[PDB]
């Protein structure tokens, strides 16, 4: 009547409540990130490389306690301007970019492009962006031999240097280097235009070995959400 | 209906000039980001170049950087994109297209073909 | 010789005729009659429950016909089925897929919808005298998102997609049967009419399309709108519904006019509309609106009878009930304000 | 290019259904939906106040 | 009467100012749960929860006392001291667990949402709470100090003000000053991608006037009164510096509330209301 069936109710309720205020936990405590590209660009290789372990479209691994969520979505059509509104709750957006893919068709200005749109957007606004420069072994070569040329889709790279904080490496050529921080800061040129603190970006370049880029995404996880705190706690 | 027109295009001698002049009518043209995209023959669609609402925040693609021109007009609701100095690789199919989300500086339009707001195009042809 | 160029030519030509035949019927316009009808008035509508409860942020939500339940889903894998009146969550189904975008309440009260990104649709059952909640079925035959459903019955399911072909999915064999392709831009919701007889769907090509459940062709199109439709609403007396679009103008389109009724449009919103609901009499219009705020519309008037407080995230679901009880919009704070 | 020639074929078929149906007049469209309004505007407990004792929710 | 006016106008002026802040945070928390959703505002609530005790049953009665020189309530006299110093040591408390909550959330956040659990926020308000019972109400029980004239003993008040504030104002500059040494290196990272995509502390000047105004005027309106607590029973000073040098902590806690309160959701809810 009032009381003899709503108190099993009431009770059920209780315990879904338990249940959820122990999910809590759980999913605060875990850092989705958001894995797209603007095409072969070398994303299989980033997910394939998570931890050594109805198609492929999402995949978790866990470091230092910490339980991440590589969201894949390299089976969704090309409009992204739908779905990706649903990436405002996700910790960092992982846009796995192909430095090398300008060539085959003029890819890394359909990236730009992309992660300009990401950056502007209303929703991912507060969603900072993992920059990565993936395919780095396949521009090397490139800019080296003459194959693929960064000034055939920029016009900037002649009057552009390295800047004071390069990172060398043995076997690699400054040409290359200037290259991949022209194409960094490319991309760092639409971090700075809005510059709400709300989000920032962070470049990587990775692929070149295959090494645990798990790492240079955790500790990258980690400083996102110091800012992110930072700028809460208005400390920053 | 979200309809786009754009005129002009044809034959090009390489180095010459080139306007499209893209009537868009169905929407309130001084409330969106129009931008132009190209498409290669036997390739994707390439992003040219894109406009603010008003006019402020122009931005092309590299390989047209200092060469192309787009300029929006709401008196008329037109945008007006002129190619100068052009090259045998800027021979392609011209779209006009709409990026949905106003008062923005986000657009999505860079996608392939089948898309919302994209006019049919112009085949900018290179000659020899 | 010259086919694609002469298609293309006899296209224009007969969205043209479609154009002024929309034209020589539209002699006059649904502002004509303002001064017979009178207005509503600035309605305070207060929150009577808050259903505080979700972890991620609410999506996508359904009542149902008993006008008690509601389902709502949030990014977080977590389906809730809450009972409004009590504020007490009856059901938590946690699903297979974390981002989901669509939520169903079946007329009849037993199926549950949800999906999104996962491209499947995971029906639950929740009358199961097995106990706890499992699934009940997977469909799986879609290239895109799942952006909205929509139950027709305990048998058949008419759900969206992100590649343009809405699929009518039945839970007995777990196929399509029919498809609805014909349209260009991925469909962002769809809403079904009282009768059942036909549903219409508001797609991101700025042009809501009404199909039939039955043949599974395009009865009527309407390209009034400039923007994504981001929601659709058909209309109580199920001939004409409202499209909830991003260019901050909510166009009501007629079945049997084939065109546009009105815009509601304003001058202080520059935010697209999130989602779309009429009320039981449908002259009211609820509108959850890009700007963290919720708009009560009049369907006659053409203004704005009051905007409602609460949410400082984006509202994106919103649900009235099947008698226009209590409104609940759920934003992506977590937050469910059920209005009245 | 069959492709687009494909949906090309489809598109203005559907333009084709689309052109012929009965269109009827915006003023009976409109009069329709005040008549729906007015038919149901006293039923209605958004459109009307109701009271907290008749409204499961006050 | 013709002079005392003027500060008693001023001292009721802090304590409806005090109340009223209170109020408005108190109101904005149990109304809008997008505040007491996060484990991090739970500490943000227990200090201005501890704001409001202290604006009810503390400031008011010294301020009524103040005004015209007697003091009622004779009897009442020791559990008032109990009060005071129960929520002098509690909203210290609360200060120093914002700042390691804070610092644990910038040093290791995602350790920081894997502990500190809305359960360990309530295990954190709690000790603080007990630790102040502890230290407020069981001393003035057995008369650890020695009209009721405010004058401690020697050996109690050294170890309360240790124990209360010492240590916790030690955590909380140990915490800004580990805090800053991040916040600098944070700083240092956006510079290094803000100045390379326009190929230096125009930023990091941001986060020390933030970190200035949260710490310094907290450290410059309790340490100056507690220099001269600890030296009372000691000895110096007079009754005309110490009764305004505790009011200056009073009126921290007048502060407080736009301090932690800053940020845009809590604008936009006092704004609101
Ligand atoms: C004179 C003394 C004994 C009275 C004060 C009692 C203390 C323990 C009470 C008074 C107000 C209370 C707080 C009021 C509101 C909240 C918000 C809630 O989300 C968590 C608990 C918390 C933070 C309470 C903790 C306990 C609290 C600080
Ligand atoms: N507001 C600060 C609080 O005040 C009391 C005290 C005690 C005596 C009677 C009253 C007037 C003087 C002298 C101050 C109240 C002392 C005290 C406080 C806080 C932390 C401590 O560790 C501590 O010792």
């Amino acid at each position: 009547d009032q009381r003899n069936e709503e108190k099993a109710q009431r009770e059920a309720n209780k315990k879904i409540e338990k249940q959820l205020q122990k999910d809590k936990q759980v999913y605060r405590a875990t850092h989705r990130l958001l894995l797209l590209g603007a095409g072969e660009s070398g994303k299989s290789t980033i997910v394939k490389q998570m931890r050594i372990l109805t198609g492929i479209f999402e995949t978790k691994f866990q470091v230092d306690k910490v339980n991440f969520h590589m969201f894949d979505v390299g089976a969704q059509r090309d409009e992204r301007r739908k779905w990706i509104q649903c990436f405002n709750d996700v910790t960092a957006i992982i846009f796995v970019v192909a430095s090398s893919s300008y060539n085959m068709t003029n890819r890394l200005q359909e990236a730009l492009n992309l992660f300009k749109s990401i950056w502007n957007n209303r929703w991912l606004r507060t969603i900072s962006v993992i920059l990565f420069l993936n395919k780095q072994d396949l521009l090397a070569e490139k800019v080296l031999a003459g194959k693929s040329k960064i000034e055939d889709y920029f016009p900037e790279f002649a009057r552009y240097t390295t800047p004071e904080d390069a990172t060398p490496e043995p076997g690699e050529d400054p040409r290359v280097t200037r290259a991949k921080y022209f194409i960094r800061d490319e991309f760092l040129r639409i971090s700075t235009a809005s510059g709400d603190g709300r989000h920032y970006c962070y470049p990587h370049f990775t692929c070149s070995v295959d090494t645990e880029n798990i790492r240079r995404v955790f500790n990258d996880c980690r400083d996102i959400i110091q800012r992110m705190h930072l700028r809460q706690y208005e400390l920053l | 209906q979200v309809q786009l027109q754009e005129s002009g295009g044809g034959l090009v001698q390489p180095g010459g000039s080139l306007r499209l002049s893209c009537a868009a009518s169905g929407f309130t043209f001084s409330n969106y980001k129009m931008n132009w995209v190209r498409q290669a023959p036997g390739k994707g669609l390439e992003w040219v170049s894109d406009i603010s609402q008003s006019g402020a925040s122009i931005s092309y693609t590299g390989s047209v950087k200092g060469r192309f021109t787009i300029s929006r007009d709401n008196a008329k609701n037109t945008l007006y994109l002129q190619m100068n100095s052009l090259k045998p690789e800027d021979t392609a199919v011209y779209y006009c297209a709409r990026c949905p989300a106003p008062f923005t500086r986000d657009c999505f339009d860079v996608t392939s073909t089948t898309y919302a707001y994209r006019g049919q195009g112009t085949q900018v042809t290179v000659s020899s | 010789g010259s086919e694609l160029d002469q298609l293309r030519q006899e296209a224009e030509q007969l969205k043209n005729q479609i154009r002024d035949a929309r034209k020589a019927c539209a002699d006059a316009t649904l502002s004509q009659i303002t001064n017979n009808i009178d207005p509503v008035g600035r309605i305070q509508m207060r929150t009577r429950r808050t259903l505080r409860g979700h972890l991620a942020k609410i999506y996508a939500m359904h009542w149902g016909t008993d006008s008690r339940l509601l389902v709502s889903a949030s990014q977080d894998g977590k389906l809730i089925i809450w009972d409004s009146y009590t504020t007490n969550k009856v059901h938590a189904i946690p699903l297979r897929s974390s981002w989901v975008m669509t939520c169903a309440y079946a007329p009849s009260g037993n199926y549950v919808a949800c999906g999104g990104l996962d491209n499947i649709c995971s029906i639950y059952n929740l009358k199961t005298r097995e106990g706890n909640v499992r699934v009940s079925r997977e469909l799986a035959g879609h290239t895109g998102y799942l952006s909205c459903c929509r139950f027709l019955d305990d048998n058949q399911i008419v759900t969206s997609s992100g590649d343009t072909t809405c699929a009518l999915w039945d839970i007995e064999t777990g196929q399509q049967t029919t498809t609805f392709t014909g349209h260009t831009g991925d469909v962002m919701s769809l809403s079904l009419a009282p009768d059942t007889r036909l549903f219409v769907s508001g797609a991101c090509d700025a042009s809501a399309k009404l199909w039939d459940v039955r043949e599974g062709m395009c009865r009527q199109t309407f390209t009034g709108h400039e923007s994504d439709i981001n929601a659709i609403c058909f209309f109580p007396n199920g001939n004409a519904f409202a499209t909830g679009s991003d260019d901050a103008t909510c166009r009501l389109f007629d079945l049997r006019a084939d065109q546009e009724l009105m815009t509601y449009s304003h001058d202080n919103i520059i935010c697209g509309i999130t989602s779309v609901s009429f009320s039981k009499s449908g002259r009211l219009l609820l509108a959850g609106y890009d700007d963290f705020n919720c708009n009560v519309w009049d369907a006659l008037k053409a203004d704005r009878a009051g905007v409602l407080a609460g949410h400082d995230n984006r509202v994106s679901c919103l649900g009235v009930t099947d008698d226009g009880m209590a409104v609940a919009t759920g934003s992506w704070d977590s937050f469910l304000k059920i209005w009245n | 290019n069959t492709a687009s020639i494909a949906q090309a074929r489809k598109l203005v078929e559907q333009l084709k259904m689309e052109a012929n149906i009965d269109r009827i007049k915006v003023s009976k469209a409109a009069a329709d939906l005040m008549a729906y309004c007015e038919a149901h505007a006293k039923e209605d407990p958004l459109l009307t106040p109701v009271p907290a004792s008749e409204n499961p929710f006050r | 009467f013709s002079v005392r006016i003027l500060t008693a106008c001023f001292l009721s002026l802090l304590i409806l100012s005090t109340l009223l802040g209170n109020t408005l945070v108190c109101a904005a928390v149990i109304r809008f749960r997008h505040l007491r959703s996060k484990v991090t505002n739970f500490f943000v609530i227990s200090l201005a929860v501890s704001d409001l005790l202290v604006a009810v049953l503390v400031m008011p009665w010294k301020a009524v006392a103040e005004i015209a020189g007697f003091w009622p309530f004779g009897s009442f006299c020791n559990i008032w001291v109990a009060f005071d110093i129960m929520c002098s040591t509690a909203s210290i408390l609360n200060l120093c667990v914002i700042s390691v909550d804070r610092y644990w959330a910038i040093s290791s956040p995602f350790r920081y949402e894997r502990k500190m659990t809305p359960k360990a926020a309530f295990i954190l308000i709690s000790v603080a709470w007990t630790l102040s019972v502890l230290i407020s109400f069981i001393p003035v029980q057995l008369s650890w100090h020695k009209n009721c004239d405010s004058s401690l003993s020697r050996t109690y008040a050294i170890s309360s003000s240790v124990i209360s504030f010492y240590i916790p104002v030690a955590i909380m500059i140990v915490t800004y000053t580990r805090i800053y040494r991040i916040a600098q290196k944070q700083i240092r990272r956006i510079a290094a991608l803000e100045r390379a995509a326009v190929h230096s502390f125009k930023r990091e000047t941001k986060v020390l006037k933030t970190l200035s105004v949260i710490m310094g005027v907290f450290v410059c309106c309790w340490l100056p009164f507690f220099i001269l607590n600890c030296i009372l029973p000691f000895c110096c000073i007079d009754s005309n510096t110490f009764d305004v040098f505790v009011w200056f902590g009073w009126a921290n806690s007048s502060l407080n509330p736009i301090i932690y309160a800053f940020n845009a959701d809590f604008r936009k809810a006092f704004s609101t209301l």
